[PDB]
RNA sequence: GCCCGUCGCUAGUACCGAUUGAAUGGCUUAGUGAGGCCUCAGGAUCUGCUAGAGCGGA
RNA sequence: GGACUUUUACUUUGAAAAAAUUAGAGUGUUCAAAGCAGGCGUAUUGCUCGAAUAUAUUAGCAUGGAAUAAUAGAAUAGGACG
RNA sequence: UAUCUGGUUGAUCCUGCCAGUAGUCAUAUGCUUGUCUCAAAGAUUAAGCCAUGCAUGUCUAAGUAUAAGCAAUUUAUACAGUGAAACUGCGAAUGGCUCAUUAAAUCAGUUAUCGUUUAUUUGAUAGUUCCUCUACAUGGUAUAACUGUGGUAAUUCUAGAGCUAAUACAUGCUUAAAAUCUCGACCCUUUGGAAGAGAUGUAUUUAUUAGAUAAAAAAUCAAUGUCUUCGGACUCUUUGAUGAUUCAUAAUAACUUUUCGAAUCGCAUGGCCUUGUGCUGGCGAUGGUUCAUUCAAAUUUCUGCCCUAUCAACUUUCGAUGGUAGGAUAGUGGCCUACCAUGGUUUCAACGGGUAACGGGGAAUAAGGGUUCGAUUCCGGAGAGGGAGCCUGAGAAACGGCUACCA
């Protein structure tokens, strides 16, 4: 294919993104960046499709030249940039401050959060290593990489991070009984606790779930984040706290608040 | 050019394949520098992605460790001696991996007979201090001691000149010095 | 799978990097070099005794297993340090509602230290590419009835 | 390379073009309803069809099975609201039994003549 | 109209694959080569013309050449080359020596000179002053936090 | 009553067939062999360092 | 307390599973094919539900089951437990 | 939405096909044609041939302006607005098009990289630099555009003469402290000491070493470091990740036509006191080595393709299967070479032949089971008249790049 693709097609667009069928050939293409991109959510998503700020792509520029955009703490120029799960997007003028979070449909959801809880976010350690001159390393989801962490920090543990300079604070390790954020697959927006994780030597270890309502479900370990401690979720949930109703539980709320 | 894809191969089965595309880049092959032994030429070889590599085709003086000893020094590359691979390199005098050429000695006589205070297989007290204390390790091999005579040792190449652009062994020792010695003769 | 007394080839064999000095006098003339496979497969005895060499070993060699672990019945010895697994299998077409006999036919590379014949079921797991058709290596053997 | 738009036919022909007692039938719900061709007729003999398939394989599930009953009101609850299915013949065995008429009696054609407004089909 | 090409020898055309910074091709995009024919380089009477540069001249004036001298275009425009041309020192500030060329409007002659480059300035010197205090400000807080985890380590293996 | 086959007429289809009959496409043997690439050379003409002589570099 | 399929086939549950399309929920595009829109309210600086769900298993992975159907084992004991 | 009906007899019941009947995202054609919404469209035949035009270019406050450009009016006597040309950088390897090739191939679902390359994005990361006086308040040439002299019927042809720039090209300065390692002048003889000389950034190549630990305790040979109720006491002896490694990482000795370690730019003009063009100093940009991440790539496991036996044996000259070694590649590997074995596939259909064959998502038909189709909106593959070659570059075996043959 002689080198890297330069064109999404629309309709191969991640159907998270909720891009409607007619209106173009094409789908905003995440640049390279913090987030893999069928799991990212390019910034002009998130402002004209999502925010209703921007009309145009044209717009949506004009916005973020301005530099009233920042991620994670700083101003991010790039249309397509790929914002993910648990960046920040703070709009200074407007004071408006979010983060990126799942719905319990899969979705990247519009999350309003304090604009203190903006000053720091989670990340999920991938890898810890030890890096040249002697010195580890710890490598988060959103592809921050930290030198000298706790030495009680391992692969699968969450993160807590300042944003202003880096700088893990505290953690959580991950073992039974954590709140768990599940970032994939059928379950993906789902939050609860853990059970049990059964492993499996040569890949693939299943981590079982229990919500708040007694549900069980199971996903993979790549697709478990780990949030908090139980009903202590260390950041802002959105609404309804990835319950996951029924279809018929659905239309019941749907038809109980409409009318009356 | 030499193409290295596995398409153009009969299958297991024995049967012919019928061509599918033409050849790429990624599964490009190179000629082989066939590296001798004169004044050092080595020129580069722009390979994927950025890269150099280094074919080196004229070398002499390379690096040698003494494994036993524990040191290194750069000597001469008098000649190659045996092959496993091919004979004509053995005629050709060409220095590739697994080569089992002869090398200068006068850097490891050198290095022995100021460490160790000793000769080869015939004051200023602070070097007669190390010299003592150092002794009962100044004993090696007599088929090694018995090259240093001649003024050449056998060594055999690790390095891959065709790659590295450096010609670097290790004088032979131990079982494998054996072995060498007796396909010698 | 036979193996020559050590050293015929004409180039010497070792392992590499495993160095015994001869300035230190030893009990066992060669240093061996082994290493666990994991996946519970147990580093036989033969692998640990041997002065056998091959560096396809899956133990004492620089292969490792990572991938599918298949079981086949082993077909044909007859090469040297490889075989022939025969993996059975019945085929499902839905139309007929039935099954169809296939197999096929699986080169893998046997290591010194076991020592095979045709019969014996043979545990085999996926190594990377050693020669052109041999993606997997003996790991476990289990016994023949006749 | 744009997105396809996708599309569906509306009605259906009958298998056995020329039978008098059908061809006539036709023609009597053309006359009473004020319809202009065997199409709009064969549109609403289709929608049935649809419906009854729907129906029918949601009666081969078990009663309380999730999908049996969250298709089957909202199926029910579609037929009510537009005046097909009476204010209780709610159950999926009376939408079986349902035909054309039912549907055809609630075209705002009809409506116009029903209350007032027309005085005839046609007029409507 | 075919140039000529130095030292091919031959007194004819051949045809040849050239390259990059070679006379009679200017490549048309990186990495292209192109064949084109290309004149010898020993004379015949085939030449249309014959370019020849006066190496030491004869007796008599040559009417249109030894008589009328013409300028060079440019002078000088890096710091060193300034200093070069008038002969100055290395804290002989070029600046003032450098040439001006006068252009009128219509009605204004206004006067226009070269930027300097490598000129030694104020701009300049801050930046190298930024650069070695980043560096050695990093080297110092690159020890700091590699102290503290050592001991983080030791309390660790305390706890 | 039915009804078979040679013979004879007309039309259509394939078949055997001298012609070492012809055409197109794939794979080829052998001889020859363009071109770039690698490599041994070559050194038009330019340059560095130590009137000179000398040692390199493109 | 954590780990036996002798070795299978078979069967259950689950994960991992692109959108489009197919089935289907919601929604008066004036109906409709469609579309994923929209719905309230003072319309003065607003409020807000959505964009479900179901679905190939051939093969792989994880898993509960042991009927059916294969299969291995002590006989010149060179058998098992210690 | 599980339906038939007409045609063999004088009649009869069958067999059985022909005929009717219904749909077709299924193409053509004929006759007919008013409105709204929607919209396939030179695939089939000829991946047959093509006039002409167009489809790839690109500049910020922030690499290079002496335009004999324009406007200015600066505060302007280094430069300072705007700004052609040209350099430099980047892109042109994306798209779009087509279905010729292709039948274990492609492709799908599922793995693999402990088997590799990756411009870029995002996050990290650099006090060590021929010191056998030497610019570091900053080294050096060289060109374009331009000026002028020219050749050709002709082209995005260019010769020869003169100028002048850089984030082009080519060079090259450097900054704390310690510790540890060799050599060792001398102290003088003892459990015996050491002044001082060098070496030590990073990367490259090789050898060697550590990276431990499944339960315990002693003996000696050699070497060797730290306490000293000065005799010997000896320390509870500091060590990550994986199912698994010769892994991450570190040490030793060296090696290198020595990789990198800012001679770059834009806005700001703040602060110290000895007031010197002194010293210091802010927010950005562009770079730079390594690592990670991201966008990818290349191989890769498992199972799965249509008709054919009027294809039964196939594969190994000339690599067929495997072993060793080397070479090569980014890397695995018969990818290739040398040597050595004789293997490898097959009635559970190999091998060959055919396909009016790219694979898949999917489409038509609607009791069910099935039958037929899928050039074509998405994904993947292939190609750019046929083949092969290769240049640039992170990426091409590119074709709106080159070289060559054929047409
Ligand atoms: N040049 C190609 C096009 O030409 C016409 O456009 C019509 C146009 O369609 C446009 O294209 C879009 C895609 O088809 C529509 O979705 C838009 N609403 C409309 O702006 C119609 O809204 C007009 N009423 C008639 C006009 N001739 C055809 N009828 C289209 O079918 C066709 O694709
Ligand atoms: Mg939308
Ligand atoms: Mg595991
Ligand atoms: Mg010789
Ligand atoms: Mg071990
Ligand atoms: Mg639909
Ligand atoms: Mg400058
Ligand atoms: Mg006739
Ligand atoms: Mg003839
Ligand atoms: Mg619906
Ligand atoms: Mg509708
Ligand atoms: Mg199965
Ligand atoms: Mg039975
Ligand atoms: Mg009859
Ligand atoms: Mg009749
Ligand atoms: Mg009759
Ligand atoms: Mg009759
Ligand atoms: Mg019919
Ligand atoms: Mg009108
Ligand atoms: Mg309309
Ligand atoms: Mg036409
Ligand atoms: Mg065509
Ligand atoms: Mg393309
Ligand atoms: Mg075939
Ligand atoms: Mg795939
Ligand atoms: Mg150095
Ligand atoms: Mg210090
Ligand atoms: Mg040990
Ligand atoms: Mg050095
Ligand atoms: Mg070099
Ligand atoms: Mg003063
Ligand atoms: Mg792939
Ligand atoms: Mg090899
Ligand atoms: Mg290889
Ligand atoms: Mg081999
Ligand atoms: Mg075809
Ligand atoms: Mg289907
Ligand atoms: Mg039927
Ligand atoms: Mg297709
Ligand atoms: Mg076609
Ligand atoms: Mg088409
Ligand atoms: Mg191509
Ligand atoms: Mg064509
Ligand atoms: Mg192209
Ligand atoms: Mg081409
Ligand atoms: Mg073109």
């Amino acid at each position: 294919a002689r080198g890297p693709k330069k064109h999404l097609k629309r309709l191969a667009a991640p159907h998270h993104w909720l891009l409607d069928k007619l209106s173009g050939c094409y789908a905003p293409r995440p640049s390279a960046g913090p987030h893999k991109l069928r799991e990212s959510l390019p910034l002009i998503v998130f402002l004209r499709n999502r925010l209703k700020y921007a009309l145009n792509g044209r717009e949506v520029k004009a916005i973020l030249m301005q530099r009233h955009v920042k991620v994670d703490g700083k101003v991010r120029t790039d249309t397509t940039y790929p914002a993910g799960f648990m960046d920040v997007i703070t709009l200074d003028a407007t004071n408006e401050n979010f983060r990126l979070v799942y719905d319990v449909k899969g979705r990247f959801a519009v999350h309003r959060i304090t604009d203190e809880e903006a000053s720091y976010k989670l990340g999920k350690v991938k890898k810890v290593q030890l890096g040249k001159k002697g010195v580890p390393y710890v490598v988060t989801h959103d592809g921050r990489t930290i030198r000298y962490p706790d030495p009680n920090i391992k692969v699968n543990d969450t993160v807590k991070i300042d944003l202003a300079s880096g700088k893990i604070t505290d953690f959580i390790k991950f073992d039974a009984g954590k709140l768990v954020y599940v970032t994939g697959g059928r379950n993906l927006g789902r939050i609860g606790t853990i059970v049990h994780k059964e492993r499996h030597d040569g890949g693939f270890d299943l981590v079982h779930i229990k919500d708040s309502l007694d549900n069980t479900f199971v996903t993979r370990l790549n697709n478990v984040f780990v949030i908090g401690e139980q009903g202590k979720p260390y950041i802002s949930l959105p609404k309804g706290k990835g319950i996951k109703l029924s279809i018929a539980e659905e239309r019941d709320r749907r038809r109980a608040q409409q009318g009356l | 050019g030499i193409s290295r894809d596995s398409r153009h191969k009969r299958s297991a089965t024995g049967a012919k394949r019928a061509q599918f595309r033409k050849k790429r880049k990624f599964e490009l092959g190179r000629q082989p520098a066939n590296t001798k032994i004169g004044a050092k030429r080595i020129h580069s070889v722009r390979t994927r992605g950025g890269n150099k590599k280094y074919r080196a085709l004229r070398i002499e003086t390379g690096n040698f460790s003494w494994a036993s000893e524990g040191i290194s020094k750069k000597t001469r590359i008098a000649g190659v001696v045996y092959h496993p691979s091919n004979n004509e390199l053995v005629r050709t005098n060409t220095l590739t991996k697994a080569a089992i050429v002869q090398i200068d000695a006068t850097p490891f006589r050198q290095w022995f007979e100021a460490h160790y205070g000793q000769t080869l297989g015939k004051k200023s007290k602070n070097a007669e201090r190390k010299w003592a204390a150092r002794a009962a390790s100044a004993k090696i091999e007599s088929s090694v001691e018995s090259q240093f005579s001649a003024g050449r040792l056998y060594a055999c190449i690790s390095s891959r000149p065709g790659q590295s652009g450096r010609c670097d062994g290790y004088i032979l020792e131990g079982e494998e010095l054996a072995f060498y010695l007796r396909r010698l003769t | 799978s036979t193996e020559l007394t050590v050293q015929s080839e004409r180039a010497f064999q070792k392992q590499p990097h495993i160095f015994n000095n001869p300035k230190v006098k030893t009990s066992k003339r060669t240093k061996r070099w082994y290493k666990n496979a994991g996946l519970g497969f147990k580093t036989p005895k033969t692998a640990i005794e041997g002065s056998y060499i091959d560096k396809k070993c899956p133990f004492t060699g620089l292969v490792s297993i990572r991938g599918k672990i298949l079981t086949g019945t082993v077909v044909s010895t007859k090469m040297h340090r490889t075989i022939v697994i025969r993996r059975a299998y019945l085929h499902y077409i839905p139309k007929y509602n039935r099954y169809e006999k296939r197999h096929k036919n699986v080169p893998v590379h046997v290591s010194p230290a076991f020592r095979v014949q045709v019969g014996d079921i043979v545990t085999v797991g996926q190594c990377r590419p050693i020669s052109k058709t041999v993606r997997f290596n003996v790991v476990k053997v289990s016994a023949a009835a006749g | 390379p744009r997105a396809p738009r996708t599309y569906s036919k509306t009605y259906s022909t009958p298998k056995r073009p020329y039978e008098s007692s059908r061809l006539d039938a036709e023609l009597k719900l053309a006359g009473e309803f004020g319809l202009k061709n065997k199409k709009e007729i064969y549109r609403i003999s289709f929608q049935l069809s649809k419906i009854r398939r729907a129906a029918r394989d949601l009666l081969t599930r078990d009663e309380k099975d999730p999908k049996r009953l969250f298709e089957g009101n909202a199926l029910i609850r579609r037929l009510v609201r537009v005046g097909v299915l009476s204010e209780d013949k709610k159950k999926l065995d009376y939408v079986l039994a349902l035909k054309v008429e039912d549907f055809l009696e609630r075209r705002l054609q009809t409506q116009v003549y029903k209350l007032g407004l027309a005085k005839s089909v046609h007029h409507a | 109209g075919f140039p000529m090409k130095q030292g091919v020898l031959l007194p004819t055309r051949i045809k040849l694959l050239l390259t990059k910074n070679v006379s009679c091709y200017r490549p048309r995009r990186d990495g292209e080569r192109k064949r084109k024919s290309v004149r010898g380089a020993i004379v015949g009477p085939d030449l249309a013309v014959l370019a020849l540069v006066i190496v030491k001249k004869g007796e008599q004036e040559l009417e249109g050449l030894t008589d009328t001298t013409v300028p060079k275009r440019l002078g000088p425009k890096r710091a060193n080359n300034i200093r070069k041309f008038f002969g100055l020192s290395k804290e002989d500030d070029v600046r003032d020596f450098v040439i001006r060329r006068e252009v009128t409007k219509g009605e204004k002659t206004y006067t226009k000179a070269p930027k300097i480059q490598r000129l030694v300035t104020p701009q300049r010197l801050q930046r190298k002053r930024h650069q070695r205090a980043l560096k050695v400000r990093n080297a110092q807080a690159q020890r700091e936090a590699a102290a503290e985890y050592a001991q983080l380590l030791a309390k660790r293996l305390s706890e």
